[PDB]
C-alpha cells in the first residue's frame, strides 16, 4: 500500500475527519449498547448478584417456572443440599411519612449478601439507602412492610427486582410479609446439581431463570428491537459511508490500473488504508465510550462489559473493510479507458 | 523478426445516446523491435483511440490487438509487465513526490522500489533536484516529465507516448524525443509516439497520419 | 444553481448512496425515538388515556405529590365539583392457577373507560386480557385481588401503570382491595379548575402528574438519556458526513471560483444542491419509519406522533445543510490558485 | 491610451518546506487595449506564474496588480466581470456539456445563458455540432477549445491564454491564434497569450520572454 499509506500523511485532515464518523458510530452503539444493558438490569440485577449456578423452581403443571408462582416447602429444602432457599415477593411498604412498593428477597439468617449490596442477612429488614430516605427512615424505626410491624435492622446498597430496588430480609420475616408457610420462592444452587428433579421440579441456569421474571419477558421484546435496529441502521450505515469515501479514490485507482495494477493489488492498497483509518476510530470511539461511560453509571444505569465494547468495535472495522471493497470492486470492474472519463 | 504489436484490423464505436460515433476504423498497424513511429493527425482523428487499444486501456469494439511474448496473459498483467504509458495529460497521483510518482510503478510491479533510478530518470528528462515536488509546485511541462520518466521507469517492450512535448519549450520537446529514440533503439523498444510537431518525424523510422478513425 | 443541479442527472447513482446514508439516519432516529417513547408510555398510557386536563392530588407537608402518599376523603369529593375520583393501587392478584402483581385503577361506577381500553367501569373487576389469559380466567371467575375476592366482570384492553396492565373496578372494589376509607388517589377534571386548593391540594397538569408515579422518575432519566446521547451523536455524524460529501466538490468550486464566482453564489449551489439530496432522504427515512413502525406496534410498543418524525427531519436537513456549509465556506476562503493545487 | 492592466513590480515566493523558490521576480508589465502580447520561456520559467497574478488568481508575494476600471472591486468581482482565461489545462466541470461549459458563465455572471452565442462560439473554434458532448466523449484538443471558446464568453477587457494552442494540429493553431488576435483588435481587449510556438509571434503585437521567474 505505496499509495494508500501516502495519501494518509499527505492529508491527515481529511482522514482525521473520517476517523470522526467511524468513532462517532462506535460512540453511539457502545453508548446506546451500555444505556440498554442498564434498563434490562432494573429487572435481573439482584438475582445477577447473587450470581447462582442453577436455580431450582417448582411448577406442578410441568409448566414454564415463574417467579411468581413457585415456592419451595421446608422439606422441599433439604432434597437439595448446597442449595439456599430465596424469597422473592413483591409487597407495599409503609413508614409513616410515605408509601410504596418495593420487592422484598428473603434468605436465611446470616446469608453473606452479594458485594454488590453488602453486608449479612440480618434479623428483620435491610433498606436500600435510597428507599430508606424516600420513606424517611433510619435504622432502628418501624415499617409496615405487607401489613406486617418490621425493624429497618439497616440500610444497604440496591440491587434490583421488576423495576424497583431490593429490600432484604430473614426468612422468617419474608414468610411473615408473604403470608406463607413456604421458605422460600426459588432454591439457589452454586455448584452443580448433583441430584435429579421430581416430576414437578425444574433447574434453570441463571440465564433462564430471567425468562421466569414476568416483567422481564414483557420488556425484552422492547430492548432486542432497539438493540436490533440499531446494529442494522448502523451496519448499512457504516458499509454505505466507507464506499462514498473510498470512492474518491477512483481517480487515482484508475489510474493504477492503467500503469498495470492487479485488482488485488488495488484491493490490498484500499483495505490497509481503511484497515488503519477505521482502526483509529473505533479505537478511539470504544475508549470514549468506556470512560464517558463509566464516568455516568449514576446517576444513569449502564451495564457494559468488554464483549461490550470490543464487541462492536471489531463489527465497525469489519463492516468497514466492506464497504472499501464494495468501491474498489467497482472501479477495477471496469476497463482501465472507462475510469479515466471519470478523470477530468 | 517478429512484430512485437498486432493491432489486427480494429475499431472504436462509441454510443453517442442514439447515434454512434466511430473513433477508430479498422486500424492496422505492426510495429517492431527498435521502431519509433510517429502517429500523427488533426485534433480528434484517432490518435488517442488509437494508442488506448494499442495500450490496452480498451477491448476494440471490433477486430484484435496481439502483444507477442505476452500472449496467454490478461489486460492488465499485459500492462503492468510489457507496456509504457505517457499519458496524454501527466495523470500524476496527488499525494506523491515527483520521485514517489515512479518508485510507486516498481512497488505495483512488485519489487522493492530503486530510489537511485528513479533520481536518474528524473535528471534525464531535465528535472534533476526536483524529485521531492509535490504535483501542485510543479509546472504543467514538468508535469509532463514526470510522466515521461515514469514510463521509462519498467522493463517494457512497448512504449506509448501520447504528445509528450506538448507543454514543452522546443529546447526540451527535441531532447525528450531524442531520449524517446535513444531508449527505443538501445533496447529495441517498439515505440508509438502521437505528436503534431511535425518537425519530430525527423527522429522517427516511420510514421502513420490519422484523418476520421482511419489511417493513411 | 446550474451545475449543482445537474450534477445530480450526471450521477444518479452516487446521489441515491448519499441519500441512503441520510434516509438510514433520519430512519435510525424515527425508530428509537417511537421505541423509546413506547417504554415511557409503560407507566403512563393508562392516565394518559384517560384525559384529564387537571388532577388534584393530596399532601400534607406541603410535598411534591405522589401516587403513592396521597388520597381523596368522600368529603374532598365534593369540595370539587365537574371531577371524577380515581384509585391507583398495586396489589397481587392471584386465580387458581397463577399469580403476579398488577396494578387497579377504580372509577365511579358506569364510568366510561377510554377508548383506548373500552367499555364502562361496571361492579368487579375488568381484566386485561393478556392479564385474564395469564391468569387463566373469564369473565365470571373468581381472583384473589389484595386478598378479597373479586368477580371478573369481563375482560378490557391493555393501558399501564408503572409496567403493569391496569385492571379496573369500581370506587368500593378498589376501597376493598386497597383497605381505605378515601373514594381515590387524586381527582380527574376534564375542564379547567373553577377553584383553588387548600394548603394540603395541590393540582397538576397532566405533564406534572407523571412526576408523581415513583417509577416514572427513576427511569425518566434513563430514557432522556439515550434520546440525548441519540441526536448529539447523530447530528455530529451528519453535520460530518454531508461534509465530506460536499468535499469531493472541491474542485469544479475551485474552478468556478477562478472563472469568478462569488461565495453567495457557491454557497447558494451547494446548499442548492444539498437541500435536494436531503430533502429526499430525510422523506424517505421518515416515511420508511412511520409505516414501518406502526407496522410494528404489538409484538412491540412504538409511540409516534407528529412532531416525532418531522420533528427529526426536519432537524437532518436543517445540519445537512450546515455541514455543506462547512466545506464551501472551506474552499472559498482561500486564493482560487491555491484550491487549484488540489485540481490534479 | 491608460494600460487595462498594469503588473507593477510584482513577485512570487513560494516556501519549499524549509528553502524557497522564487517562483516570478520583480515582474514589470503593463498592456493596453487592442494589445495582444505572447508569453515565452523554457518550461518553468514564471510563464503561468506571471498569468496567475495577472488573472488575480493569487496575490502577489511582493508588488501590486491593478486591472483599471474595476479599481474599487475585490479579486473575485474583478475575474468575474473583467477576465477571461483559458487555463493551462482545460478545466472542463465534468457532468457539464461543451455548450454548458460556456452556458455556466452566463449564469455565474448572474445573467440568462445565451444558447446560441454557445453554439457560436463553439463553431468558431471549430467544434460545430460537438455542443452536446461529455468532457470524457471529447479529446485532449477539442477539450482546450471548449476551454478556449468558455473563455471568449464574457465581455471581459483582459485575456489570459496558457498554451492555448498546446494539444493542437498545426491547421489549428494558427486558427486558434488567429481567433485570439482577431477579438483581441475587433474589441480592445488586452491579450496575455503563453505559449511555445514561437511561429506564433506572428500574430502579437509585442511579446516577453521568460527565464528563471524573470523577464528579459
Ligand atoms: N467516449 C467517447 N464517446 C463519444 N465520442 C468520442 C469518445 N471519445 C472520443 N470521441 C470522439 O472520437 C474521436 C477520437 O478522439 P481521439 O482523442 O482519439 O482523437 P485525437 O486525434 O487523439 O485527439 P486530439 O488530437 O485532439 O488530442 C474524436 O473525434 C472525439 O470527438
Ligand atoms: N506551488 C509551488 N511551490 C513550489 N514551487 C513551485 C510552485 N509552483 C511553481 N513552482 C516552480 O515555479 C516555477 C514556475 O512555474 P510556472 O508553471 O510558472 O512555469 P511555466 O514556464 O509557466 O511552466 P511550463 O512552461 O513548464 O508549463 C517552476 O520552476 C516550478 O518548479
Ligand atoms: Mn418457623
Ligand atoms: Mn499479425
Ligand atoms: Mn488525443
Ligand atoms: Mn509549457
Ligand atoms: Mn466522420
Ligand atoms: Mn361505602
Ligand atoms: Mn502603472
Ligand atoms: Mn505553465
Ligand atoms: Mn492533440
Ligand atoms: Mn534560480
Amino acid at each position: 500500500m505505496f499509495l494508500g499509506i501516502r495519501d494518509i500523511r499527505a492529508a491527515a485532515g481529511r482522514f482525521a475527519l473520517i476517523a470522526s464518523v467511524v468513532g462517532l458510530i462506535t460512540l453511539l452503539i457502545v453508548m446506546l449498547t451500555g444505556l440498554t444493558q442498564g434498563l434490562g438490569k432494573q429487572n435481573t440485577s439482584a438475582i445477577e448478584a447473587l450470581a447462582p449456578h442453577s436455580v431450582v423452581f417448582t411448577t406442578a403443571g410441568g409448566s414454564s417456572p415463574e417467579f411468581t408462582s413457585s415456592e419451595i416447602s421446608e422439606q422441599q429444602a433439604e432434597r437439595w443440599k448446597d442449595s439456599t432457599p430465596l424469597g422473592v415477593s413483591q409487597t407495599r411498604i409503609e413508614s409513616d411519612q410515605n408509601a410504596n412498593t418495593t420487592a422484598v428477597m428473603g434468605l436465611p439468617e446470616g446469608t453473606p449478601l452479594p458485594d454488590s449490596v453488602g453486608g449479612f442477612i440480618e434479623q428483620g429488614a435491610l433498606l436500600p439507602a435510597e428507599l430508606a430516605d424516600f420513606l424517611h427512615v433510619r435504622a432502628g424505626d418501624h415499617i409496615t412492610l405487607g401489613g406486617a410491624t418490621v425493624t429497618v435492622a439497616g440500610t444497604v446498597k440496591t440491587e434490583n427486582y421488576s423495576h424497583t430496588p431490593v429490600v432484604w430480609v430473614d426468612t422468617a420475616t419474608w414468610q411473615l410479609v408473604s403470608h406463607t408457610k413456604a421458605v422460600g420462592t426459588v432454591l439457589l444452587l452454586n455448584q452443580e446439581p448433583t441430584i435429579q428433579p421430581q416430576d414437578n421440579e425444574v433447574v434453570t441456569d441463571l440465564k433462564g431463570a430471567f425468562q421466569a421474571m414476568p416483567a422481564y419477558k414483557s420488556e425484552r421484546s422492547s430492548l432486542l428491537s432497539m438493540q436490533a435496529f440499531l446494529y442494522i441502521i448502523s451496519a448499512l450505515v457504516t458499509v454505505a459511508f466507507l464506499t462514498v469515501w473510498t470512492l474518491q479514490r477512483t481517480r487515482d485507482i484508475a489510474v493504477l490500473a492503467a500503469l498495470g495494477a492487479s485488482k488485488r493489488y488495488l484491493l490490498i492498497d484500499a483495505l490497509g488504508q481503511a484497515a488503519i483509518i477505521l482502526a483509529a476510530g473505533v479505537a478511539l470511539g470504544a475508549g470514549i465510550g468506556a470512560l464517558l461511560g463509566w464516568l455516568i453509571a449514576g446517576s444513569v444505569p449502564f451495564s457494559l462489559g468488554w464483549v461490550s465494547v470490543l464487541g462492536p468495535a471489531l463489527g465497525i472495522w469489519l463492516l468497514g473493510l466492506i464497504g472499501a471493497t464494495i468501491a474498489v470492486r467497482n472501479v477495477t470492474k471496469v476497463d482501465p479507458q472507462i475510469a479515466l472519463g471519470a478523470t477530468a | 523478426a517478429a512484430p512485437v504489436l498486432s493491432i489486427t484490423n480494429a475499431s472504436v464505436v462509441y454510443p453517442d445516446g442514439i447515434s454512434t460515433v466511430t473513433a477508430l476504423d479498422s486500424a492496422n498497424v505492426e510495429i517492431f523491435p527498435g521502431e519509433l513511429v510517429a502517429i500523427v493527425g488533426e485534433s480528434g482523428s484517432g490518435k488517442s483511440t488509437l494508442l488506448s487499444i494499442a495500450g490496452f486501456l480498451q477491448e476494440p469494439t471490433s477486430g484484435t490487438v496481439t502483444l507477442h511474448g505476452a500472449e496467454g496473459l490478461d489486460a492488465t498483467s499485459t500492462r503492468r509487465e510489457h507496456i509504457g504509458f505517457v499519458f496524454q495529460q501527466p495523470n500524476l497521483l496527488g499525494s506523491l513526490t515527483a520521485r514517489e510518482q515512479l518508485l510507486i510503478t516498481d512497488h505495483l510491479r512488485g519489487i522493492k522500489p530503486r530510489k537511485d533510478r528513479a533520481d536518474e530518470l528524473l535528471a534525464r528528462v531535465g528535472l534533476k533536484g526536483l524529485g521531492g515536488r509535490r504535483v501542485a509546485q510543479l509546472s504543467g511541462g514538468q508535469r509532463q516529465r514526470v510522466n515521461i520518466a515514469r514510463a521509462l521507469m519498467g522493463n517494457p517492450q512497448l512504449l506509448l507516448a501520447d504528445e509528450p512535448t506538448s507543454a514543452l519549450d522546443a529546447r526540451l520537446s527535441k531532447e525528450i524525443v531524442e531520449l524517446l529514440r535513444d531508449v527505443t533503439k538501445e533496447f529495441a523498444l517498439a515505440t508509438l509516439m502521437v505528436t503534431h510537431d511535425r518537425s519530430q518525424l525527423a527522429y522517427a523510422d516511420r510514421f502513420v497520419e490519422m484523418a476520421d478513425g482511419k489511417a493513411l
